[PDB]
């Protein structure tokens, strides 16, 4: 049966000769799905090797001797450190970028970003870029709360605004999640029980701009529980974001698992979440509602970084296998509608990520409130659609069904009122839209929307219009492109310069002598004038043999002659 | 892109507008 993920087994690290034993936190790093850096030993002799992700079945021993070794998220940049000497060293170019001797050891070091890395001693948390030749900057003083504990993991928001440093510790035969969770512009710590966390840009419905959302899962002191709330103070117009708080199943079985890792999809708005015994969680961003549960791996999967392509999760695991977890974007949908059997959660999951399979539930979801006689919400599930599901013309068959009530009116009316709204009206929804406004001596609506310009305009709507009101028409055939109903239209009312114009401008050729015939017949005037338009030089819009004999036609002897005259003098 | 900075100089000349 169908699952909302797609789990995927992309190498076994045994098969490229790597040593069972230093496949572990200590001598195996993952900063991005990118790389793989292992420190071994061969033969009293210490090395390095690197494993390119887009190239796996070469990799490169080079005989490096680090304490430590952590490649760039994305450049072939490498950072090693050997006692409390760092140098952040360029593969490529086997040259050395920068360095620098810490006072006190650092017991953590991450990548935050391409270009920055983060290093973590004792007391405080620093910044060191590998731009320039700047020396590493503290961030802040380690929280006593985190004295003593194994740092695991140090993770920021996207503006770096926020900080946090993760260690856990044994106490009690339990292992012990301590956060800290420091603010930059407060410039204060917030000690937190957590045991994996991650941050995450989430912008609300009906909001402005987007939250920057904290959110951590622990097995603490009430148990297992994920926790997504809003840091700092809102930008200026948005709701804001209401704390949740969740419970995180472990089984019975399982009774020494906790929370080991969690990245945040941007792109779906879920949370993954991975456990010491290889279980991975799923958990919608909004609500921290679960919808995935599973084992995927016996073994525990140590290092995590998110997988940028799927938009999803890439670790591995103490067995070597390089174990890849991500949504599946074809099934999600439906899982949570059949299999989870939480329609709430698909509706909205549907409508806030452009994702599809959700179409009889917006069917049902309109029906069911068309038969409970409110109208007016209807409308927004049909303008709510994901990719126009419900906008169509059986929608306004259905809405045109129901009549006109004591003043009440009218529900099509209603379904037409937030419709343009959202965006522009289709062709056939402004067709349908004014053939009861122009039934009742009004027009003047048909100003506002057109000059606004949020309807659609073919020509079955300018020959409906012209009906009434011609010169009103002229305006949605301008819109609608149409050249031949906009020239016809100037040519009704005389307008001949118009109609010169408009043809030069939009390219349209029509039959020149056939209009200067009518407009001779009508106004000879006019007509003169017209026809010294027609010929101007290098592109003559009609033969000049041909308008002459219009002129002799009608025996407009004396004006054809100055008409004549006239194509000197403007010649000369 | 383009297209729709032209369509609105057209519209100023020949669409009556007021």
């Amino acid at each position: 049966q169908i699952l909302p993920i797609r789990f995927q087994e992309h190498l076994q690290l045994q098969n490229l000769g790597i040593n069972p034993a230093n496949i572990g936190f200590s001598t195996l790093t993952m900063e991005s799905d990118k790389f793989i850096c292992i420190r071994e030993k061969v033969g009293e002799q210490a090395q390095v090797v690197i494993i390119d992700m887009n190239d796996p079945s070469n990799p490169i021993r080079r005989p490096i001797s680090a304490d430590s070794a952590i490649m760039n998220p994305a450049s072939k940049v490498i950072a090693l450190k050997a006692g409390k000497t760092l140098q952040i060293f360029n593969i490529e170019m086997k040259s050395k970028m920068k360095a620098h001797t810490m006072t006190d050891d650092v017991t953590f070091w991450k990548w935050i970003s391409l270009n920055t890395v983060a290093l973590v001693t004792d007391n405080a948390v620093y910044h060191w870029s590998m731009e320039g030749e700047s020396q590493p900057v503290k961030m802040f003083d380690r929280h006593s709360s985190l004295a003593g504990c194994q740092i695991i993991n140090y993770r920021t928001d996207a503006k770096q605004k926020w900080l946090l440093l993760t260690g856990i510790s044994a106490q009690q035969n339990r292992v012990v999640g301590a956060m800290q969770l420091y603010s930059v512009d407060r410039k204060v710590s917030q000690p937190i029980e957590g045991h994996a966390a991650s941050f995450a840009q989430f912008k609300m419905e009906g909001n402005a701009e987007e939250s920057t959302l904290f959110c951590f899962a622990v097995r603490g002191q009430a148990g297992g529980k994920l926790h997504i709330i809003e840091v700092g103070t809102p930008p200026t117009g948005n709701q804001p974001f209401p704390k949740k708080a969740v419970d995180v199943f472990f089984p019975p079985e399982a009774q020494n698992d906790f929370p080991v890792a969690m990245q945040i999809s941007e792109k779906h708005d879920v949370v993954f979440l991975i456990t010491k015994y290889g279980y991975i969680h799923l958990y919608d961003l909004e609500t921290g509602t679960c919808i995935y549960m599973n084992r995927i791996s016996g073994e525990t999967i140590f290092v995590t970084a998110p997988h940028e392509a799927t938009a999803g999760i890439i670790g591995v695991n103490r067995k070597g296998q390089v174990l890849s977890v991500c949504v599946e974007e074809e099934n999600i949908i439906p899982y949570i509608t059949n299999v989870l059997q939480n329609p709430d959660l698909a509706l909205r999951m549907a409508v806030r990520n452009n994702l599809a399979g959700a179409e009889e539930l917006f069917a049902r979801k309109f029906n069911a409130l068309f038969a409970q006689g409110n109208y007016s919400e209807a409308a927004k599930v049909a303008a709510n659609a994901p990719k126009g599901i419900l906008r169509t013309p059986d929608t306004i068959r259905r809405f045109q069904s129901v009549p006109a009530q004591p003043g009440q009116t009218s529900p099509l009316l209603q379904y037409f009122g937030i419709l343009l709204d959202q965006g522009q009206l289709n062709k056939y929804e402004s067709l349908e839209l004014c053939r009861p406004v122009l039934q009742q001596g009004r027009k003047q609506l048909l100003e506002k929307w057109l000059k606004e310009d949020k309807l659609e305009c073919s020509e079955e709507l300018g020959d409906l219009v012209k009906s009434v009101d011609p010169t009103l028409a002229l305006s949605v055939y301008l819109r609608a492109n149409v050249p031949n109903k906009v020239i016809q239209c100037f040519a009704e009312t005389g307008q001949v310069q118009k109609i010169v114009l408009y043809a030069k401008k939009v390219g349209y050729t029509p039959d020149w002598i056939f209009l200067l015939r009518n407009v001779m017949r009508i106004s000879p005037d006019q007509g003169q004038q017209f026809a010294q338009m027609l010929v101007q030089d290098e592109e003559p819009l009609a033969d000049i043999t041909q308008i002459v004999d219009v002129f002799m036609e009608y025996n407009l002897i004396q004006q054809c002659t100055a008409f004549l005259l006239d194509a000197l003098k403007n010649n000369r | 892109k383009e297209s729709a900075l032209r369509k609105q100089s057209l519209y100023l000349k020949f669409d009556p507008l007021l």
